[PDB]
């Protein structure tokens, strides 16, 4: 019911329905690679399970 | 498109596609000669008719 | 032409060393030489409306930018661009602005602003890019302009001495927002803002 | 000024190849001794580029124009800088014009000229060898070589403009 724009609605639902671990992970990802060249970044994510 | 055929013939001299000669300039290809031994200009028209 | 070996590979291609136009080569302005600035004029073609009022009004403002060269440009054809609001017409002034750079620091400020535009406003920058002073292929500058005395225009020195880099957007908490001076409408009119929250 | 600077890379990338087109235009006009004409001299007024709307992502017989201006010089029109730019711009560069429409007329003229040149030069050959030599003359390899040795392929507009990724600022 918040809005009709689905593209930002996906971001909104992901941000609301995730634990602060996931929220901080996504925010650090966004601020790390905001508008860069895909050839200029090469990153790994290590998770346990 | 801009200068017609007479001027456009000179371009093939620039690109060396058609080698020029003293006897037959590239500007005179519109003056094609149906020369050679294959033509007999002395034949009276009655034989043709 | 006799050999038939190279008739199989009809889908080949070759690598060519591109070269800039002769005007752009060695076009970096220098101290104590005459350089020419060609102002870029944008003419919005689409009809003004409630949705397209801002794009139509802003592009017609006389605060344009120019292109700064040592070399002299020929007459250039008017060119079309297609924005989201409609079609645009772009023309380069045939009569250049002739100025002289009399300070090395002034040239440094100009070239720093030129690098800043690409580094921050357009985000074309790459990790390995370097500001180029070699005065070689594809070397020219871009400078903003403002109205001066009469109809003549000049370099807009104040913006370039202020915006060497775009300030990083940082939010304000209630504590530090309290003693920050009250915002004034003139400080927000026709400017760029962003939602940091 | 921010809104105006948004369009700067596109303007610069068009200016690049417009300058290349002007160089080609002046070079070809001078080679034909047509550079002293009122149209092509210092008073050249370039006409604005025209959108080619045919592109997918955009009793009596009428006298033919090319022949009309071939025999009489009063119909000679200045070679447009925009036309040369369109001749340079490939279709792979996803611009608003390409070299495709000009190429049809150019190919037809090249074929006709090579045919007449060979017929006048080698009038005592059978049709088969004339056809073979003509096919060699208008082949891709011959045109490729004779344009490479003219230093034209260093000024072609053939790559899509992706300023953020594959472009080097001035």
């Amino acid at each position: 019911y918040d809005d009709d724009d689905d593209n930002v609605n996906t971001e909104e639902v992901i941000m609301n329905f995730s634990t602060p671990k996931v929220q901080r992970f996504l925010m650090s990802l966004k601020v790390s690679f905001a508008d860069k060249d895909p050839k200029d970044i090469c990153c790994l994510v290590f998770v346990e399970r | 498109k801009n200068y017609g055929l007479q001027h456009a013939f000179k371009m093939l001299e620039y690109f060396k596609i058609c080698r020029a000669d003293i006897d037959k300039p590239l500007t005179q290809l519109l003056n094609l000669e149906l020369g050679g031994k294959k033509m007999r200009a002395n034949v009276n028209t009655t034989e043709i008719d | 032409v006799t050999a038939t070996v190279n008739k199989a590979d009809k889908s080949k291609d070759r690598t060519y060393k591109t070269e800039c136009p002769l005007e752009f080569y060695d076009a970096l302005p220098r101290v104590g030489e005459i350089c020419y600035a060609y102002e870029i004029f944008l003419e919005p073609q689409f009809e003004s409306c409630e949705y397209t009022e801002h794009m139509y009004l802003n592009l017609q403002t006389p605060r344009n930018y120019a292109i700064l060269l040592r070399n002299k440009l020929p007459r250039l054809a008017e060119m079309p661009l297609f924005s989201n609001q409609g079609k645009l017409h772009v023309r380069v002034a045939n009569a250049p602005l002739e100025v002289i750079i009399q300070n090395s620091e002034q040239l440094e400020l100009l070239h720093q602003f030129h690098g800043m535009v690409f580094r921050d406003i357009l985000k074309i920058w790459h990790p390995f890019f370097v500001l180029d002073r070699r005065s070689k292929e594809n070397s020219y500058l871009v400078v903003p302009l403002i109205l001066g005395a009469g109809e003549q225009k000049c370099f807009d020195w104040e913006l370039m001495t202020n915006f060497r880099r775009l300030p990083q957007s940082h939010g304000s908490n209630v504590q530090q927002r309290e003693q920050q001076p009250a915002p004034r409408p003139e400080d927000f009119e026709g400017k760029i803002v962003t939602q940091w929250y | 000024l921010w809104l105006k600077l948004i369009f700067l890379p596109s303007i610069l990338n068009r200016m690049y190849f417009l300058l290349h087109a002007e160089a080609l235009r002046k070079r070809f006009n001078t080679y034909l001794n047509l550079h002293l004409l009122p149209f092509n001299g210092t008073d050249y007024m370039p006409r604005p580029l025209e959108i080619d709307y045919s592109l997918k992502r955009n009793g009596k017989v009428k006298p033919l124009l090319i022949l009309q201006k071939t025999v009489s010089k009063e119909h000679i029109t200045p070679a447009e800088q925009g036309e040369f730019l369109a001749a340079i711009t490939a279709s792979s560069a996803a611009d608003v014009f390409d070299m495709e429409r000009l190429e049809i007329l150019g190919n037809s003229f090249l074929k006709l000229s090579a045919t007449l040149y060979l017929a006048s030069k080698y009038s005592d050959w059978n049709e088969g060898t004339l056809t073979e030599v003509k096919s060699k003359l208008v082949s891709n390899r011959n045109l490729l070589f004779c344009l490479i040795d003219a230093d034209i392929p260093k000024t072609l507009n053939t790559i899509q403009f992706t300023p953020r990724y594959t472009w080097l600022p001035p």
